């Protein structure tokens, strides 16, 4: 999360992200989107 | 210093008068080049 | 266990320990006729009574590096570690800075840190580090 | 030194990235200056 929020930083500026910059956000929410996945999987059967 | 302070409440290195009983006069010293050097504390109140 | 929070006061405090006494002292400044910071004795209080009123610095807001560049080029928050702040003197009102001026002829690398009126720059921005390994 | 010079400099021209990085490790050890140029020394260049 602080990753993406530095690379949010970087790019806020820029009216227009370029292919780099898609490329890079696409990689890392397809890798934070399993990280959840897997907490969700951790608790998702009632585990107190 | 202060990272709590409930509001109402007197708290410390706060500048303040010290209105007497009476809700006219104050806690005061000398007026201005007196003769006590400005040493002696009264009530005088009112204007000051 | 609290932790540094925005929109508080600040003593930033620091030991001089010097003759192994442990004293402890503060950053004063009265900002008006003088800039220029200078350390005062909070210890010994019992003897003397030191002065707070110009040993008081509330903390503006607490921002990362590449926000503070981004709004540079262009509420309530908790201090983290890697992030820099902004202090304002409570009294003059005026933020503190890295003065380019060097009262010091021991150091040449050694700058100032005084009071400055405006918040523009980064001279006043300081940015904190983790001291200890923990 | 020369290594450093050799990492810095390519080409006539100055790399942004690798020069920062080397100013700041140098000054981050200031150390690598002997006694000329030294926090604690201060000895003139001139005079050494």
């Amino acid at each position: 999360q602080e990753s993406i929020s530095d690379f949010y930083w970087y790019y806020s500026g820029k009216d227009v992200i370029e292919e780099q910059g898609k490329r890079n956000f696409s990689k890392a929410m397809s890798v934070a989107k399993q990280v959840f996945n897997s907490l969700t999987e951790y608790i998702q059967g009632p585990c107190t | 210093i202060c990272s709590c302070c409930e509001e109402g409440y007197v708290t410390g290195g706060h500048v303040l008068r010290l209105f007497h009983g009476h809700m006219d006069e104050c806690l005061t010293i000398s007026a201005a080049d007196s003769d006590d050097q400005r040493r002696l504390v009264y009530y005088e109140g009112g204007a000051v | 266990v609290q932790f540094l929070r925005t929109d508080d006061e600040v003593v930033l405090q620091c030991s001089a320990t010097v003759l192994k006494e442990q004293l402890k002292l503060c950053l004063a400044a009265e900002g008006f006729g003088n800039r220029l910071c200078f350390l005062e004795p909070t210890s010994n209080a019992q003897n003397v009574p030191p002065d707070l009123a110009i040993c008081c610095f509330t903390l503006e807001q607490s921002l990362s590096v590449r926000a503070l560049q981004e709004m540079l080029a262009n509420g309530h928050r908790t201090l983290l570690y890697g992030h820099a702040i902004l202090l304002r003197h409570a009294h003059s009102r005026m933020y503190l800075s890295c003065l380019t001026t060097s009262r010091s002829m021991t150091d040449k690398l050694a700058f100032d840190v005084g009071l400055q009126e405006d918040a523009t720059g980064e001279a006043c921005w300081w940015t904190m580090h983790p001291a200890s390994k923990q | 030194l020369d290594f450093l010079r050799f990492a810095v400099f390519v080409n006539g021209e100055s790399v942004e990235e690798n020069a920062n990085v080397v100013v700041r490790l140098l000054i981050r050890k200031p150390e690598c200056f002997g006694p000329a140029l030294r926090g604690e020394g201060g000895s003139g260049l001139l005079a050494a």
